[PDB]
RNA sequence: GGACCUGGCGGUGCUUCAUAUCCCUCUAGAGGAGCCUGUUCUGUAAUCGAUAAACCCCGAUCAACCUCACCACCUCUUGCUCAGCCUAUAUACCGCCAUCUAACCCUGAUGAAGGCUACAAAGUACGUUAGGUCAAGGUGUAGCCCAUGAGGUGGCAAGAAAUGGGCUACAUUUUCUACCCCAGAAAACUACGAUAGCCCUUAUGAAACUUAAGGGUCGAAGGUGGAUUUAGC
């Protein structure tokens, strides 16, 4: 009256933190670009980001986890986490859709790797 | 909207686009950095000589950072809707009332918070009563006042303020202070920061109540930041009653400019022109000279709030380094009738400056807040030139 | 390119191929 | 795990032959749990031989009472 | 499709700085001998002048490829601080980790 | 041909045969993307060239009335074209 | 569908469940 | 009205000390000049922001053109996108930072209530702000839309101070040379000292007094600077 009297879960590349990512995460994609040495740093690093907006934007919904780039010679391995939700059918639409669009882009024999998950991975609940 | 393309023109009386340039037009109401007396600022450090160390710093940060964010004190009514809301989604209701309330304290100025308030607060406060008297200087420079007064008149600010501005024809400036410490820091200032002296401005009186006669009436009649110190509305009410019906020609009222400020000074500028007396002493109406160029309810009231800000040099301290600026909100009521009805828009805000195009945040004389774009094409080549050069507080001299 | 990119995803988008 | 859960005649080639003989409890407690899954299959969408031989080999495990639960199905369908 | 109208305008530098490059070089190399007679590398400083002005090689910037920001651009990355950052923060760049 | 992931193993000859046609359908959805849209698969960054990897051209490129332009769609196939040629 | 590690043998050729470079299976490994 | 229980104390004083930050003491420097670099006003046709206060060697690990988003005119218009706006709005939200404000068991006669001793005696288990920020960390909404959009060519005035930061000195524990620590000269006015001014070469560039390096000329103030301030570990 008077004024006196008033007087969400996370997988494990989300747990863990930047500064982990030598020491207990690793690196999403590889390639020899940043070595002592060598060339081309930039390119592998643009045709990264494409490849992720890309693979994003064709399996909405799906990716459980992050992509993981890997370079070998002249290959492209995307090797990815989805879920179990769309159809298998679908599922190999677009991995051949993916593969042929992305080689073709590239000029280099692409290749994916899908790895289906029944639900996202929960590490612990930050 | 006092803003028309192609139809307001520019208002031209003395001949001011003709016989003058443009940054010279009768509108620009602008400061220079204000600096204050030698005599005010060597007396402050003088004061503060005794303890400036590492801890001064931090209470004077303090004080001034609480003084900012200080909300009204809370009347109950509001405080009893609250509650009802309260227990409708429902001692847990007043622990929720507790939170989401702010707790108001009356403060209890001593020696010690009047040497703090001083050295955070004189600079200030004499920047933003500089740029309040400069509006009546600026705009009728024939007036010379005879009396003054200061409500709160915690440093004498106000009262080195009408020195500076009309110590040639000031004579009386009675000062009110409920604290006595307040009062000695005032009258200490004022001979130069020795208990022992001469006063540097003549004609001053220390009261710590108001005045009693009915028939005196000053021509001047000031209160900053003051009246958001009063515990109730109540209390708020009848002092500016009482600073309305002794003033003779000027009532200067100051805030901080907060939504707070804001708010305390308006509900002040309705008080005095929706008059109650039923035969007050003196007849004459009171109309708003400054900042507001009508007298209808702000339009900035509802979830806004309309502020001003003076650049001012600090007084040279241990933290005091680089220019501030005090922002603060500023009403101005006169007896009497408008001098004439070519009243001017007021910039309330920064204006900004683009190519080709200037943005000025406008009350208009109809009783609206006009956001203009103004540009030479489709205003015209003077107007834009004054908009141009016009900034925060200005007036922008467009008829019709 | 940014052109090559940029294009790409409008005509991806346009046959349904992208979101 | 080769898509033919839902084929009869396999089912009923698999139940007959379960039930043809008498086996030791062992072989008679996994053919009990491979008609339960059977049956499952079947509730999951009746020929006599399945039914009938479904509940010989609850029987015969020592699963009397989902034989006798069977009972109530062997009236049912007729 | 490019970021903003300041990377088009380099990216307008940067294509006519490679077609005039030769000619730039070769009447450039004229003028960087004190062999030849002194009237003609005076006209080649008139020709080298009357190219067109956005084809000398001084008028490119280093803006990111991303973001078109024009400082703080990491050359071997083409990437301003701004977005290296995020990527190097989530692992996406191989081989970079966080000194300790 | 098919993965290795459970979930998508093919567990039927039916269900294998639907897989592999629906990867066909992929590749020839991205094959017509890729013949109807050059523009954005000609620049080539790949040292030893790959010609596998560049967009085909099913157009004919000479326009005049001549038999090399007859003799260009009798390459390309384009019966129609040849027959209104000659 | 239940991972075919369940039907490998103790004693099979394992490099012909691997026999070129691949990422990591689960089901297979 | 008698006896008792929990208290709180939203209260004080004193005593000893553990008493780290903050003090105090102690050590070693800088502070007064000449420059530059931000920023303040002023001035100017002439970037911006930093909106109460506490964070300018700030965005910028770099400004002749460009960068550039500022000014003078000139010049184009469905325009790199099918537009485009470094135009406004976080005084629309969102990110961000900031200001302020249990269960069990025993005892008391089964009362409020209480429960420890180790050479062991009942205890075990937020809200707020006319806040900042669009170098977007985001999403929207308002405007301009033959120009709040493009493009071209030139120009951002500078002297009064007020500050911060840095550099360089005012020398003899110094300066030059050899050398890289056993030498020879110079030395207070032809001593030291200028990253001060002016002139000439070299580099880069299309364009250099206008940026940098060196040489010449020059040899200014400076003569160690209190109150203060910077670190210590
Ligand atoms: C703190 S000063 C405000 C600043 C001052 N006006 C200045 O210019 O520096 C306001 C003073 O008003 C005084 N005051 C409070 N209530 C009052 C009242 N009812 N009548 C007169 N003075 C009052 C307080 O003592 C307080 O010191
Ligand atoms: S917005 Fe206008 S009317 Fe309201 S306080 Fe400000 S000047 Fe006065
Ligand atoms: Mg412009």
């Amino acid at each position: 009256r008077e004024l006196p009297c008033a007087w969400k879960p996370v997988t494990y590349e989300e747990a863990h933190a930047p500064h982990y990512i030598a020491h207990r995460k690793g690196w999403l994609s590889l390639h020899t670009g940043n070595l002592d040495g060598e060339d081309h740093a930039a390119e592998r690093t643009v045709e990264d980001v494409f490849l992720r907006k890309f693979m994003w934007g064709t399996f909405p919904g799906c990716l459980a986890d992050q992509l993981v780039l890997k370079r070998r010679g002249n290959q492209l391995e995307i090797c990815a986490v989805v879920l179990r939700q769309l159809s298998p059918h679908k599922y190999y639409f677009l991995v051949g859709y993916s593969e042929t669009l992305l080689s073709y882009f590239y000029k280099c024999p692409v290749r994916l790797h899908l790895q289906t998950v029944p639900s996202k991975v929960v590490y612990k609940y930050l | 909207a006092a803003l028309v393309p192609g139809v307001t023109q520019v208002d031209n009386k003395s001949g001011f686009l003709q016989k003058r340039p443009h940054r010279q037009h009768p509108g620009i109401l602008k400061l220079p950095h204000v600096r204050l007396p030698q005599a005010l600022a060597n007396g402050a450090q003088l004061l503060l000589l005794g303890s400036a160390g590492p801890t001064m710093e931090n209470q004077v940060q303090t004080l001034t950072s609480y003084l900012w964010s200080r909300h009204l004190p809370v009347e109950p009514e509001e405080l009893q809707r609250r509650a009802r809301h309260l227990e409708k989604k429902f001692g847990a209701v007043l622990h929720a009332l507790r939170k989401t309330t702010y707790h108001w304290q009356e403060l209890s100025y001593t020696e010690g918070l009047s040497l703090v308030y001083m050295a955070a607060r004189l600079d200030g406060g004499f920047a933003a009563v500089s740029r309040a008297f400069h509006e009546i200087r600026a705009r009728n420079p024939a007036f010379q006042p005879q009396t003054l007064m200061d409500f709160g008149s915690g440093t004498g600010s106000v009262t080195w303020a009408a020195h500076s501005i009309w110590g040639q024809s000031l004579r009386e400036y009675m000062c009110v202070d409920r604290s006595a410490a307040m009062l000695v820091l005032a009258e200490k200032l004022l001979k130069g920061g020795s208990e022992s002296g001469e006063p540097y401005i003549p004609g001053v009186f220390f009261r710590q109540f108001l005045p009693v006669s009915p028939k005196v009436q000053f021509d001047v009649v000031v209160s900053a930041f003051s009246l958001s110190e009063l515990p109730s509305k109540a209390d708020r009410t009848e002092v500016v009653q009482t600073l309305w019906r002794k003033t003779g020609h000027f009532l200067v009222l100051v805030e901080n400019g907060t939504k707070a400020g804001h708010s305390l000074l308006m509900d002040a500028r309705d008080l005095v022109l929706k008059g109650k007396e039923k035969s007050p002493l003196d007849p004459r109406p009171g109309f708003v000279f400054a900042p507001c160029p009508h007298e209808l309810p702000c339009p900035q009231l509802t979830n806004l709030a309309c502020s001003f800000s003076q650049a001012y040099h600090p007084i040279p301290f241990s933290w005091n380094k680089k220019p501030k600026e005090e922002k603060f909100s500023m009403v101005i009521l006169a007896r009497g009738s408008p001098e004439e009805a070519h009243r001017w828009p007021r910039i309330t805000q920064p204006v900004l400056k683009r190519p080709r195009h200037v943005h000025c945040h406008l009350c208009c004389p109809d009783g609206h807040m006009q956001h203009a774009v103004l540009t030479a094409r489709r205003h015209g080549r003077d107007l834009y030139r004054c908009a141009r050069v016009s900034s925060w507080g200005d007036l922008l001299p467009v008829l019709t | 390119n940014h052109h090559t990119y940029a294009e790409l995803m409008q005509t991806l988008r346009f046959l349904g191929l992208y979101r | 795990e080769y898509g033919h859960t839902f084929r009869s005649d396999l089912r009923e080639e698999i139940l007959m032959l379960m039930a043809r003989d008498k086996h030791p409890p062992e072989l008679q407690v996994a053919f009990a749990d491979c008609a339960a899954d059977i049956k499952s299959a079947y509730e999951s969408q009746w020929p006599a031989t399945s039914l009938n031989c479904i509940a010989i080999l609850f029987l015969r495990a020592g699963r009397t009472q989902e034989a006798w639960k069977m009972l109530g199905l062997f009236r049912k369908h007729n | 499709h490019y970021v903003d109208w300041r990377m088009w305008r380099d990216v307008k530098r940067r294509k006519m700085a490679y077609e005039y490059a030769d000619e730039r070089l070769r009447i450039n190399s004229l003028r960087k001998n004190t062999i030849l007679p002194k009237i003609l590398q005076d006209v080649a400083d008139e020709e080298i002048a009357a190219l067109p002005r956005d084809s000398c090689p001084v008028r490119i910037r280093n803006r990111c490829v991303m973001t078109s920001r024009p400082r703080g651009v990491k050359r071997r990355w083409r990437l301003s601080r701004i977005v290296f950052r995020h990527l190097a923060d989530h692992g996406q760049l191989s081989g970079i980790q966080r000194a300790t | 041909v098919f993965q290795d992931d459970p979930y998508l193993m093919p567990a039927s000859s039916l269900e294998s045969r639907s897989f592999l046609l629906a990867k066909k359908s992929g590749e020839n959805v991205a094959k017509f993307i890729i013949n109807s849209y050059p523009k954005y698969f000609q620049k080539d960054i790949a040292e030893p060239h790959i010609p596998c990897l560049m967009p085909e051209y099913f157009e004919p490129q000479i326009k005049d009335i001549s038999e090399a332009a007859l003799k260009e769609r009798i390459e390309l196939r384009k019966v129609k074209a040849s027959v209104d040629m000659f | 569908l239940p991972p075919r590690t369940e039907k490998m043998a103790v004693d099979q050729d394992w490099p012909s469940v691997y026999p070129v470079a691949a990422p990591f299976k689960p089901s297979a490994v």
